[PDB]
RNA sequence: AUACUUACCUUAAGAUAUCAGAGGAAAGUCCUACUGAUCAAACAUGCGCUUCCAAUAGUAGAAGGACGUUAAGCAUUUAUCAUUGAACUAUAAUUGUUCAUUGAAGUCAUUGAUGCAAACUCCUUGGUCACACACACAUACGGCGCGGAAGGCGUG
RNA sequence: UGGUAUGUUC
């Protein structure tokens, strides 16, 4: 079991990646590498404020998200529309899966129940 | 997998920075795959107090390693 | 081999009386050791190796209650190969007696005198020059230290 | 002359205590079982986040990357 | 003993020293007496003796008081002190001896700018010292 | 990889790379390995908060780079060529 | 600038990057060549960096932000893959997909004729 | 496996030892020196065109040049243009190669000369080029070249040479001018300088 | 002759020489005892452990420390 | 070029779309110029598909730069630490203030740095294509000239 | 059964 592998079975779903940066990505997501390295493609870069008025946020993100080249320059909040994004896969924290997927197709593990059946 | 090349710095003073900040001089002994390196007499550079007879470094913790000495 | 930390626990693995353990390479250098890098090896060393025991060697020297029939048993392993290539370099000698060239010993192969001093000196840094000259000078230094 | 992993394999079905890097977080517990990779499971165990003790945890897999020393209790 | 004292108890050291001390303004002596303080450190190093360092830099400096127009030797204390190190203090010794010569020498612009190249990286300044350098 | 290949080709040119602390270092490069090990030689210094100094020799652990900036010339270097074919290893 | 939907990083050779980095860093250039480890080649590279002065105009609340971007110019850099954090594409290649196609044609041609010649002249 | 692309051969099994020997290696190295000799000859003399992008032409800006003229063009002949862009080239490689030297000749006795401008006592790059060398493993060139090497030392003195005038210089070489106008220098000079 | 860092850890085993283990900086303890057992990743075992902040501070016992957290051990 | 001399090497394994159905050498294996369904690649080929393609009826403009000038622009802000002596204010071991002395380090800059803003000059890039100098449009606008660039989707 | 490298001879 690699989950991975179950991760590669989305391909063509609305995913939100939630980075180690706290930056979240929602898109649509093509390819999964076996690194984990996800490519979105119609992506909405944003940043989540910490709803407390003092407390400020990442301020490296800030500047990450504005050197992608996507901010709209009218914007209020911290959100980058851009398509094509690639991410490396070690930034990933955790993936918000949509609400409609069967999780008992997808878990199986086809190379799993081949071998348990071979054996 | 490879040894680092470190043949040339052998027995010779070295001044490396263990992290980011402390820095460390000592006589290189000897050295691993991983990088790490034992040297004799070190002292740690500030009133820089000496560490003892005899200490390992974990390569880890080793950015760069210039030679105070001729090579 | 392989990924580094799989290289280390060899190393590790190998550092934690004579019966499986080699007396050639506890007193000096395994003459199985010294050539086996290059082409004139004749395998790999049979008898086991550690690092544990030369530890444990140079602690037993340090102390000075050394014991002199191992220094026999490594004699006796010498005495092989030295005998084996001096019947070879005279064989070198007689192929140079029956375009300068030169047979030196002390490698066991043809050198010339035409060439220069720096590849003769990249010749004098060999493998097998340098085995070869560790094995025949701890050879003299065993014999005069018998005599 | 106890070795790392020879020491852990002592330690099953003991008590001991593993001290996270963080907070100097402690968990005190008997140990169940330990992997290759010296990730713990501790059965019983107690949660220190200082000297102060908050509470009894029932089981805790504690990953192998987070723990700075595990000891033997008394 | 180190090599410090080694050269502080040589019989030349004494010798050469007291030349240059009876015989201020004769500068064969200087150059004697500097030379052979700078050869008997046999490699210079960042780890050579301090106080053998320190002998060094009395010696150039004080004959760049006696002789205040040697251009070579500015460069090379210049130089000197950047195998040693320390970047700002040949920066300093460029700027004391192009104050020697009223900031009027071809040799010292030249040379301290070919210097100042390799370690300003900012290059609006590093452009204005070229044109500081071309109105003298 | 074509990257580390790339870092082989430029021995003995004047490298600049900035570390993972903040430094740079602009100097030759002597010696650079298949894990980027580099030692740079005769080597401009500066620290992060922006001190220069001078080094005869310095290692970096490679782990520890950001960048590496080569010479420009290579850009030309063979081993960017996509179409291109062997002569039949031998035995 | 539209990308094709089903582009992985080896299909976007020669097209003008945008890279990220860890540290807040974008960097700007035409990619040449990637690894296993992701850590790219670019040609003409630079470095942008907003300066923690400029910083401050970012945070949420005029119509349009300014910031001024402290750039610096490298050429030819290989970075390095662990510090990389995502890449997204800025512009298209000089030539175009045709253009390319030709130019890859005739390299394949000249190619093959010159290990010919190099077989033919080791024979004799 | 190794594979040189500059050399466009194979090799056994890499390892460090064996690659570090070919790529010091004599042959693998002038063919080096000259891949990247032919690729920045080739990024200088490439000769290959924007595109054009033509607009017609207004009538207001086509009455004034017909007012003006037809102007003439000077065209060479085939093998004039080859021998005149064969010289051109030329000029312009030995334009590149010339160096300033004067300043290193002017000060060639003074009293530290030899620390500033031998460039082999530098402290800056006196290590370096002692590292720069070779193996040197041929030493049949060295003896084939018969000349004495007659280093400068660091160890000198201004004692020797105490007068400089004595015989021991010449004169500083006149100005250089070009030699397509050359003709432009005036006739005779002022005084009546013998020899 | 060269003694690799092997080498140096098993000398502090076989001698029993006390070391001082610094950990490296934002945990900011040190770990005083003697090496009873060390692996291939330098994970160490120590008999009669000290911690100490950044030379008052608490008894371990005998612990055993990863090797993630190790920067020195000198003695 | 040959030849000879040495010196350095002479290896991680495995795999080539998936699922189901028929056949051959009770469990599984292997195979089928076998057969379905899905996937992926190439090549043709289309969509009233979507976006973009610069004055000459004029001296322009669009996109991106400048590691360009005005420019010392205009407004703020920065330039060591320890020891000892002397005067000095004082609730005060002398905390504050000034002058000198020894030692220690010390990126250059102060015409800098940072904040703000404007004018000007110049570089690269493009169908500077063809037919037109036109009274349109609520289902809001014949998207009913030829190409090119880039994607989306479909078929073979 | 090899490769690269080195230098000599012709
Ligand atoms: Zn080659």
């Amino acid at each position: 079991m690699k989950l991975v592998n179950f991760l590669k079975k989305l391909r063509n779903e609305q995913v939100t990646i939630e980075l180690k940066n706290g930056t979240t990505v929602w898109g649509t997501l093509q390819s999964v590498s076996p690194q984990m390295n996800a490519i979105l493609t119609d992506v909405k870069l944003t940043l989540p404020q910490p709803r407390l008025n003092k407390l400020n946020s990442n301020g490296i993100a800030m500047a990450s998200l504005y050197l992608t080249g996507g901010q709209q320059p009218t914007a209020s909040d911290n959100i980058a529309s851009l398509q094509y994004i690639n991410i490396r896969g070690n930034t990933i924290r955790q993936i918000i899966l949509p609400d409609s997927l069967n999780l008992d197709s997808l878990l199986v593990d086809q190379k799993q129940l081949n071998s348990l059946r071979r054996s | 997998v490879s040894t680092p090349e470190l043949k040339k710095y052998m027995d010779k003073k070295i001044l490396l920075n263990i992290n980011g900040s402390r820095k460390v001089a000592g006589i290189l002994r000897g050295y691993d795959i991983f990088l790490n390196v034992v040297l004799d007499d070190a002292m740690e550079i500030n009133n820089n107090h000496q560490l003892g007879l005899q200490t390992v470094i974990r390569g880890n913790s080793i950015i760069s390693l210039e030679a105070l000495d001729a090579i | 081999m392989s990924t580094p930390a799989a290289e280390q626990r060899k190393l590790v693995e190998q550092l934690m009386h004579d019966p499986k353990i080699c007396k050639s390479y506890l007193v000096g250098e395994c003459p199985y050791d010294l050539f086996q890098g290059t082409k004139q090896s004749l395998g790999k060393c049979p008898q086991m190796h550690l690092t544990k025991h030369k530890i444990q060697y140079e602690r037993e020297v340090k102390q000075g209650k050394t014991f002199p029939e191992f220094e026999r048993e490594y004699l006796a392993i010498l005495s092989r190969f030295v005998n084996e290539c001096n019947g070879q370099i005279s064989v070198a000698l007689q192929n140079l007696k029956h375009q300068k060239l030169q047979v030196c010993e002390v490698c066991g192969a043809y050198l010339s005198r035409l060439d220069t001093d720096r590849r003769l000196a990249d010749h004098f840094l060999g493998k097998i020059h340098l085995g070869y000259v560790k094995m025949r000078e701890d050879y003299d230094r065993l014999m005069k230290n018998n005599r | 002359p106890v070795n790392p992993k020879p020491f852990l394999k002592g330690l099953v079905n003991h008590r001991v205590g593993v001290k996270l890097k963080f907070n100097s977080t402690e968990y005190r517990g008997t140990l169940v079982s330990t992997d290759n990779y010296f990730n713990l499971q501790l059965n019983e165990a107690e949660e220190f986040v200082a000297g102060v003790s908050h509470g009894t945890l029932g089981e805790i897999f504690i990953r192998c990357n987070n723990v700075l020393y595990i000891r033997e209790l008394p | 003993m180190d090599k410090y004292t080694a050269l502080i108890h040589d019989e030349n050291f004494s010798t050469l020293t007291l030349n240059v001390s009876r015989y201020p303004k004769s500068l064969a002596y200087w150059e004697k007496l500097l030379n052979y303080i700078v050869k008997a450190s046999a490699p210079i190093c960042k780890s050579t003796e301090p106080q053998l360092l320190k002998l060094i830099r009395c010696t150039y400096s004080s004959m760049l008081n006696e002789f205040p127009y040697l251009e070579n030797y500015y460069i090379d204390f210049a130089l000197l002190e950047y195998k040693l190190g320390n970047v700002s203090m040949s920066h300093k010794i460029f700027q004391r001896g192009l104050q020697a010569f009223n900031q009027r020498s071809l040799l010292l612009w030249t040379s301290y700018l070919k210097f100042c190249n390799n370690v300003i990286s900012h290059q609006k300044q590093l452009f204005k010292k070229y044109e500081t350098a071309e109105e003298y | 990889g074509i990257p580390v290949k790339l870092l082989n080709e430029a021995q003995g040119h004047i490298v600049s790379l900035e570390l993972t602390t903040g430094a740079t270092y602009r100097g030759k490069l002597v010696e650079s390995e298949d894990s980027m090990n580099v030692q740079l030689r005769d080597v401009i210094a500066t620290e992060p908060q922006g001190a220069v100094t001078h080094m005869d020799q310095i290692f970096v652990r490679g782990s520890q780079i950001k960048f590496i900036v080569v010479p420009d010339l290579l850009k030309n270097a063979p081993l960017f060529k996509k179409n291109s074919s062997r002569p039949m290893p031998p035995i | 600038i539209q990308v094709a939907h089903s582009s992985r990083l080896a299909n976007l050779i020669d097209y003008k990057l945008r890279v990220l980095t860890q540290d807040g860093r974008v960097y700007i250039g035409q990619l040449m060549a990637f690894d296993k480890h992701m850590n790219l080649v670019l040609n003409e590279c630079i470095e942008e960096r907003v300066p923690k002065t400029q910083l401050d105009k970012l945070r949420p609340r005029g119509t349009t932000l300014n910031i001024k971007v402290e750039k610096r110019v490298l050429g030819l850099t290989i970075l390095r893959g662990e510090q990389i954090l995502s890449t997204v594409v800025e512009d298209k290649p000089l030539l175009s997909k045709k253009e390319r196609l030709v130019r890859d044609k005739k390299e394949k041609k000249q190619a093959q004729k010159q290990t010919k010649l190099r077989k033919e002249k080791e024979k004799k | 496996r190794y594979y040189c692309e500059y050399c466009h051969s194979y090799l056994t099994h890499d390892t460090l030892s064996v690659r570090k020997s070919h790529l010091v290696g004599k042959n693998h190295l002038r063919i080096t020196a000259d891949y990247y000799r032919n690729k920045a000859r080739d990024i200088i003399n490439k000769h290959n065109h924007k595109r054009r992008h033509i607009g017609k032409r207004g009538r207001k800006e086509r009455e004034n040049s017909s007012q003006n003229e037809t102007l003439k063009v000077t065209c060479l002949s085939n093998k004039e243009k080859r021998h005149i862009m064969h010289v051109k080239k030329m000029n312009q490689k030995e334009l590149a190669q010339t160096s300033i030297d004067t300043l290193k000749l002017l000060y060639d006795g003074s009293p530290g000369y030899s620390k500033v401008f031998v460039d082999a006592n530098r402290f800056d790059i006196g290590d370096l080029v002692k590292a720069s060398k070779l193996p040197q493993r041929a030493n049949e060139k060295s003896a084939h070249h018969s000349f004495k090497q007659t280093s400068r030392s660091r160890d000198e003195t201004c004692e020797s040479n105490p007068f400089p005038r004595l015989n021991n210089p010449k004169k500083l070489e006149p100005p250089k001018i070009l030699s397509q106008w050359s003709n432009t220098i005036p006739k005779t000079s002022i005084f009546y300088s013998v020899d | 002759a060269m003694v690799p860092p092997i080498n140096c850890i098993f000398n502090f085993l076989q001698q029993q020489t006390p070391v001082t283990i610094w950990l490296f900086e934002q945990i900011g303890i040190r770990i005083k005892g003697k090496i009873v057992g060390f692996d291939e990743f330098m994970n160490v075992v120590i008999d009669e452990a000290v911690e100490i902040p950044v030379e008052k501070g608490t008894p371990l016992g005998k612990i055993l420390l990863k090797g993630d957290n190790i920067t020195l051990i000198t003695s």
